[PDB]
This record gives C-alpha cells, structure tokens and sequence, in this order.
C-alpha cells in the first residue's frame, strides 16, 4: 500500500474502496459520480502516514514529516539547527524467475539467504559532530547511514506477493530483542550479514524483488534460494 | 416445522405465512466468478416477495 | 466451543501444507481447498459415531407408513411413547417379513429401512400427535459450510483432526506430494486412533457383556 | 440431498487431477472426465448394495409368464399381494426345475431367472390387475447422467466417494501415473471400507443368525 | 509451577526447528508456530489422562433433566451428595435404557450421555441447591493460550514434552523433513512412554484386581 | 501489449461509452494445433486465451474478457493428448487478434514402437 | 386492448390497471452466455412491479 | 437534511422516510464486462425498496 488515494477530500480504502492492479491502473469498487477529484499521491508508508514520500533531518536526526502547506513546510526547530531534506526514490533489485526448467511443476520456497555488506554502515556519529549545542546523547552511537530493505517474492507470474518488511530489524530499541551497548539495528554493526528470511509459498515461478523506498542504504552482495520441487498441479489465478 | 414453545389451548388456529427476509445472499467482489446460481438464487427471492406482496 | 470458521480452517490447511494466506475463496487454490476442507470434514465423519453427530430426533416427514429422516449416516434405534411416560423401543425386522403383514393404522410395534434416509413402520401412526411420539436414535451427517463466515458445527478440539486430513488429501491434490501425504495421514491416523480409544459412547464401569433384555 | 450436477462432478474431478474447470463437454479433457465420471458411479454402484440402490418395484413389461425388470443389477426376493392384505414370498426354483411343470395362469408360486433382466414366474398372471401385484426386491442400477446440467441421482455425501473413485481412473487414464493412481485408490478403498462396515442393511440388534422358516 | 507462556513457548520451538526467536505473531512462521503449538497442546492433552486435566467439577448450566459440562473430553463419574455428607455414585444406562422410564423430578439414581458435552440424570434436580450437589468426574480439555503473553495452563515440566511433539509438526509442516520429523517424534514418543509409565492416577500398592462392589 | 483498456476519453459521436471503456485496444487470443505423425490432420484447442465475451460461471467480476488477456505475463496449460512418432506444434490465427509466444514446453512420455502407418 | 364479454350497465367505469406477473423469464443454466437483453429484461420486472405497487 | 422553504408553524412533526426511487442503476449494453458494483448496486436497490414497503 504505497499510494495515498482522495476522491474529493475523502481517503479511499487500498482494498476496501479501491484495487490496486498489476498494470499501472486503480480500480475503483466504491460508488462515484462523474466530475468528481481523484487523486492518487506517492505515500510509501500507507494512508498512516502521507508526508512519508521525504524525509527531514534536524541536526543528523531523522524527523518526522510535518504536513506541507503550499509546497512549503515549518519546524519547531531551534535556531540555528541544520535542516538536510529531500525526496525518497524507490530501489528495486529483481532476481531472474526460476522455474528449475519446468513451466508446470511447482516449486515450494523454504528460506532465502541474503548476503548483505554493511562496512559503509558501520560507522557512528561522534561527540565532536554536536552542532548548535543539541541532545548529543540522541548523536552520539547513531549509525551515520541507516541499513535496512524490504524482501517480497512473488509466485505464478502474479504481482500480490509476500512481503517481509524490515529484515535487519527495528531502528529502536525493544524490549527482548534489542541488545546492550549496540545500537539498533545490532544486525547492521556487523560487516558482513547473511539473513535467512523464511518465504513459504507454492508456485511453478518464484522471484524476488529487494526494494526500498525510505532514506535507507542497502548493498546485497548475494543471495541463495532453497526450494523443493511438486507435482504439475497449477490451475490459475482464478 | 418443528414447534417447541408452551403447550397452547384445545384446537389453537395456527396460522403459517411465508415471509421472505430482506437481505443479500452474497456480495460479489473483485475477480469473483459469475455465479449463475447467485443470480437465479437472487431473482428467485425476489419473485418470493412480490408473491408474498 | 464451535467457534471455527470455514475461511479459517482453509487458511490453517494452506499453511500446513505450505501455500499462502487467503482472505477468500475467490482463487483457484481456495476453491480447492475448500472442496478438500469439505471432503474432509465427510470423511471425519463417517470414521466414527461421535457424540457431535448421535442424537435423538423425530422424523422430517411422513407417508402413510414411511417416515423420512432426510440424510442421515445410520438409524439405529426406534422408540415410541413421551418423556412423561416413557419410551418403548420397536423390533427390527427385514424388509420381507415387514411386507408379510398388513399395513394398518395404529401404535408402532415393528421397524425396517425403505430406500435411503427412510424407515417404515407397521403399525403406523395416522395424526400429528401420534407421528411426533416416535423417537429416531440416528447418527447426523457432517454439515457442511458453503462460504468463508460459515462457522463449523463441529467442536474446535476435533479441528486438528479436520486439518490433518485436509493435509493429507491436499498433499495428495494439490502438491501431489507422497511423503507428506503419507506424513499427514500418519498423524490423523494416530490422532483419530488416540481419540476413539478414549472417546467412547459407554462409561469403563458401565461396559458389560450381559444386557437385560427381558424373562419372556 | 441429490443436488450434485455432473458438470460439477467433472469440474471436481477436473480440479483434483490438475485441469481447469469447465463450463461444458467441448474439449477431450471434458470428454475424458465425463466418461470417466460414468465410469465411477456404476464402479461405485457395483461395490455395495447401496440404500439409494434397494428398492421394492414391478415389473416394466409382461410377457406370457416372463416379467421384464429392465436393468437392475441382481433380483433378490419376489413377492404376491398387496400392502392392504399382506405380501406372500415365492420360493425360487432352477430354471431345469421350473420347466419341469406345466405353464399355466393362476397366482404365482415359483420363479426363476430368464435370461437378462427377466424373472419366470409360474403360475403366472394374465390381467393387470394380478400382473400389479407381484413385487419384486431388486438392486437398482445407478443412473447415469447424459448432459452436464443433469442432476446425479445420488446422495451429495457419495459424490467424494465417487470422485476419489473418478480420480483414480483418471490417474490412470490421462496423467499416466501409477503413484497418484495408487493414492486415490487408497482414499476410495479406505472410504469404501468404513462406509460398508458402518452403513448395513440391518440394525445392529437386529443381526442374528437365526431366522423364523415356520413349521411347514 | 506454570509461569510458562505462550510467546516463549513459540520462541523455544523456533529456535529448536532452526528460526529466530521473535517478540509478537507477526509473520508467518511465528503464526504457524503458534498453531502448531495449539496443536501440540491439544494432542499432548489427548495423549493421557494427565492430573492436571483430571477434576472434579459441577455442571456449568442446566436444561430441565440435561447438564451441560461444556467441553470436556469425557466423563467418567457422575455423584451426588456434598462433602459434609458423603457422595453416593451414580449408576451409568445406555441411551435405550435411560429413555425407557419416566422423566420426573428428583434425587439423581441413573446417568447417561446426551450430544456434546451432556450428561441426562434421571431422576433431575429442578433447584439450584439440588444441582449444585452433583459432582462430574471428568477429563478437562487442555486450555489453548490465544494471545503472546498468556500463561500456559500446563507446568513447566511437560513444556518438554509440548516442544517436542510441536517440533515434530513443525518439521512436517515447515522443514518437509521427514527424518527430522522422525527424530522429534522418537524423542517425544520416548519421553510420553516414560511419563505414562511412571505417572499413574493410583499407587503401586493400590494397584489391585479386587474392588469391593457391596454385597447387593 | 495488451493489458491496455479504452478511456472515457476516446468516445467519439457520443457513442456508448460503456461499450468502449474497460475494452481491450489489443485482443489477446490465438488457436494451438497438435499435428501427429507427420500428417496434417492435427487436433486444434481453438481459443486459448478464454472468451472475448462474459460467461456465466466462466468470467469474473470487474475484469474484462478476457481475463487471462490481463495478466502481463501468462502460462497457459493446454492439455494435448495423443500417440505418434513425432509430434509438432503450431499457434496460428486467422483474425484481428494478437499474439507474443515467449516460451513453451511439451511434456511426454515413450512407448515401443507399434507404428503401422495412416491408412 | 378489445373486450368480449357481458354488457355492461349504464356508463360503467372499467379502470385498467398494470399487473406484472411474478415469474421468471429464463432459468440461467450453467456455463450460459451472458444475456444483456435477459438481464435487463430482469431488472426492468422487477421495476415495473414496484412501480406498480 | 437542511430545509429551506416557506415559515413552519410551531411544533410542526416533521417525518422523514426513506424512498428508493424506481429507477435503473444502468442498461447492461456491453458483453465485455460486467463490475461487481453494478450487481451489488442492483440488488441494494431491490433490498431497500423492499425494506421500505
């Protein structure tokens, strides 16, 4: 769910109220009349958040996006302050289809191994870089480039795939699963990383797409696909 | 029918109507097959009310 | 309780044997899993008489000497009479004897099967207050749901059971998968084993081998 | 009920072996499972003495002493009456045995086999009114549906047994394989087995080895 | 004592099958690990008259001569009476039997099983003081957690016995491997033999042939 | 190429618009033919693609027919079951329809040599 | 319409109403081509007689 | 529902009910589609004239 649909004003539901389709169209379900306003904005994080679509830095510290009010947007920030902002571009990266040369037999996908280099993620902020006298504790053992993606496989030539979100973890601390003395993602302070994200699905065809669309840097240095062979069982989509 | 309520009076005039409720079988969605029996289904409840009507 | 929805148990079939979530039978794989869920509630069935499925019920319909019970697995016993006065069960007889003797209006003394889902009775009963003092100890079929808010009306501790056989005829269908369907059915096969060794319709102290019938 | 259609059937059949659904016979696939579908219901039919299948009817068509039957799988017992007066069972004879004495009308005492679908009964009936009353205790063949909006005169809690049987002799036919032959054949023989342990013609009380021949 | 929760549980059995422990029912390993647990519990439950399922309680609601017991996975005893005065045991009667005599209100002297989860008494109590005098000797089902921070109603030291059998499902269901699978189950099936050896519901010294039914 | 439908903006006369939009620019649909035995009498699956037209019990709700035409990549199973030596495949058509193979696949399976000739 | 019955009595008034009968006018079969004409025929039924009432 | 009319004498009772109007959601002309909307719309229709009467 990554656009932001209004019908005069009124937020429109990404099922419920609309279809997004495989073919760069939306298809309305709802009632509607003819004159009315559709319009269809970039909001990568869903409907929760439409000023998703740029990020905000107030000293080296990510902000969330305040509401714009006519291409131009305020912040209760001290003067002073260095404001970075801008607009987030989409990253995709597409594994070709496997189909172990069978166009019939499916294919059951276990796990998939990514091997991530995270050596330009390794690196913290400072004391030195406090500017205009901020909270140096919210600075200071910040990763300077955040490192996170998204994971999706899709199956029988079809776009609704499954998706795993955030796969080197939170950039919070949580309760039972962040560690000491590391800042969060702990998965990002390591080197070198190899994810083993479960992706259990049936499909004659399956293929991945690594993306992202947020202010965070990814480096996928390899990936493996571990798989079990059926019987010719598909039917279709319908 | 099957009556399980209290015991009624000497030769009680039952009285038993047909009385077709107001609601939709089924909403049909996005990518849903045509269902040709939903249709006859439908048209038949319809004919049901106008009957009773 | 009977909690469990159709949908539901689709999508606790599909992830047992390996496939993705669905939000509703508008897929291929859903239409078959559902067809597989129904299938295999049939069979969960007719492996036993459970006590979900035994009951005491009166007869659908009547012809003059035939009662109707619509779908039922088995009849087992024929009674007459009320609970305030108690209840007499009928003599079994087969088909030939039953038709040797007249067809007459009257109180039931003798029972046979007519057909399928039918018993005759001689002699029969002719009034609705007479019709409705006849008692039918039958085992239920499973019923069966159609769409994805139907909830099951079988208890949610015999679900899992319902699930393995599911698996095993969905990895015999849909994955056509020997390993895994022999894997599933090893489970049900334990499970049901387990389950109806326990399950009885008798209590240990009350399981014995003589029955008074009667001194006549 | 008898709700279940042959095209739905064969799209059943269709969806387990692999294939897409149909909407009529056009192509050979629907052909093939149309066949194979008949197929199964008299493979079905002919496994058991069904309760769908048992029933008392007459005779379709008289000749002098030969009573057509049409097509019914066995002849069980043959009786003379009516229901008002009772029924009187006839005592069956070898075809060499009930040659040996002369043909004439009358009220029948004998019978035997001719042929296919036809029983001898001697004496035998000359008018109408005697011809309506002999029933004969027969096993019905399954009736076959010819079109796909033909409603199968079968129960709906028989179609998975006939489809498992259905999808056995199309893993034999049109996918070539013996493994997936082999597990259906399981699954049918299985349902097969706890259906004709569980569903008997008798009541369990009603089981005895002993049987009332009086006193001749 | 049973501070074991839901959440660790899964983690435990994920981190037993090779996945990462997680804090929430977020994706879909967790969710089948969670329904595998369910699972394993319910079959851990029917795998033995555990003590911890075993009590003896009274009849959550009443129908007029019907108690329902919710869902309990049988009955083994029905009594009436209390503790200051002593309990007297009720004597069990098939169905046939129970439906024989009249239907009157009373003190309690026959029981038998009715569907799901009842218990009929004849004579019934129409009081609430009188039902609250009937105690039910039953096996409980085993209470299945529904969220991640719901304490398991099982101790700690079967939480073994739940992971491996859950293990077990889980290398069937997720891993496809069969020799894992196998191995699990030689683990889990080892550790209930011991368990069901050891742990009895009478001492070695009351383990006797003889029970003193008096002298009628 | 043709998962691409008509606007409401392409109406021209005032014609019906409902007849015009949702419709495909392109149709997708062809016939496959199965030829045995190096003879030309081969057994022909005619619309693969499904039909230009709703069906009862064959079309689906808000997509339009035919709906295999919309997916942008497609894997359509033709069963194709007959005996021979060789074994030839041809996707043909004779209309304004359109077509793009980008693969195929035959399975089969070997027997011994009982071929006696077509007459 | 024409009329062949009875005479009337002295400037009778006869007041022709509307009355659409309640059935169906094709039972979908399966698999059946979709009929816009049926359909539509369907729909304006079911129009007419709730104007009716 | 906002009302502007002519002066309303003193504690007028003013009901409001609801109304289906007779009317067709659309003429089914087309043989290349057919959208859920309309079928729900059509029977919703149909449900709340019923309900209404």
């Amino acid at each position: 769910n990554d656009l932001y649909v209004t019908l005069d004003g009124t937020l429109l539901t990404p099922n419920v109220d609309y279809i997004k389709e495989e073919t760069g169209y939306i298809y309305l379900l709802s009632t509607f009349s003819t004159g009315q306003t559709l319009k269809i904005a970039s909001s990568p994080e869903g409907n929760t958040t439409p000023n998703s679509w740029y990020t905000v830095y107030v000293n080296n510290i990510r902000q969330v996006s305040p509401t714009p009010s006519a291409g131009t947007f305020t912040l209760g920030a001290t003067n002073g302050d260095i404001i970075n902002w801008g607009v987030n571009y989409l990253t995709i990266y597409t594994t070709p289809q496997f189909l172990w040369n069978s166009l019939g037999n499916f294919k059951r996908t276990q796990h998939a191994y990514l091997f991530l280099d995270n050596r330009d993620g390794v690196g913290v902020y400072v004391a030195s870089d406090v500017n205009n006298g901020q909270d140096i504790n919210q600075l200071t053992e910040l990763y300077r480039v955040p490192i996170n993606f998204n994971l999706s496989v899709m199956y029988n030539n079809q776009l609704d795939g499954s998706t795993s979100y955030d796969v080197m973890g939170y950039d919070s601390m949580y309760w039972d699963e962040g560690v000491f003395d590391v800042s969060s993602p702990y998965d990002q302070y390591q080197p070198y990383q190899t994810l083993k994200i479960p992706i259990t699905g049936i499909g004659y065809a399956f293929q991945m797409l690594i993306w992202n669309h947020s202010d965070e840097y990814f480096k996928l240095g390899g990936y493996q696909i571990i798989a079990k062979q059926k019987g010719k069982r598909h039917i279709g989509r319908y | 029918l099957t009556y399980t309520g209290a015991a009624l009076p000497s030769n009680t005039p039952v009285e038993i109507r047909r009385k077709t409720p107001n609601s939709i079988i089924q909403l049909v969605t996005y990518g849903q097959k045509l269902s040709s029996n939903l249709w006859n289904s439908e048209i038949d409840r319809n004919i049901r009310w106008r009957e009773e009507v | 309780p009977k909690t469990t929805t159709f949908i539901q148990l689709v999508n606790k079939c599909l992830e047992n044997i390996g496939e993705r979530p669905v939000i509703s039978f508008n897929n291929s794989v859903a239409r078959k899993a559902a067809d597989t869920v129904r299938d295999a509630i049939t069979d969960v069935s007719y492996s036993y008489d459970w006590s979900w499925l035994t009951t005491s019920i009166i007869a659908n319909s009547w012809i003059n000497e035939r009662a109707d019970l619509g779908d039922v697995q088995s009849v087992k016993h024929v009674s007459y009479g009320s609970s305030s006065d108690g209840y007499r069960e009928l003599t079994f007889t087969d088909e030939r004897t039953f038709d040797a003797a007249k067809i007459y209006p009257g109180v039931g003394q003798v029972f046979t099967f007519n057909e399928y889902g039918g018993v005759r009775i001689n002699p029969y009963p002719e009034t609705v207050e007479e019709q409705v003092k006849y008692k039918f100890y039958v085992v239920k079929e499973a019923t069966l749901p159609s769409v994805e808010i139907d909830v099951i009306n079988i208890p949610d501790r015999f679900i899992q059971l319902i699930t393995y056989n599911a698996c095993t005829q969905l990895s015999i269908s849909h994955l056509d998968d020997a390993q895994a369907s022999q894997m599933w059915n090893s489970k049900y096969i334990d499970q049901l084993s387990r389950l109806r060794a326990r399950e009885r319709n008798t209590t240990q102290s009350g399981a014995n081998m003589f029955k008074f019938r009667g001194t006549r």
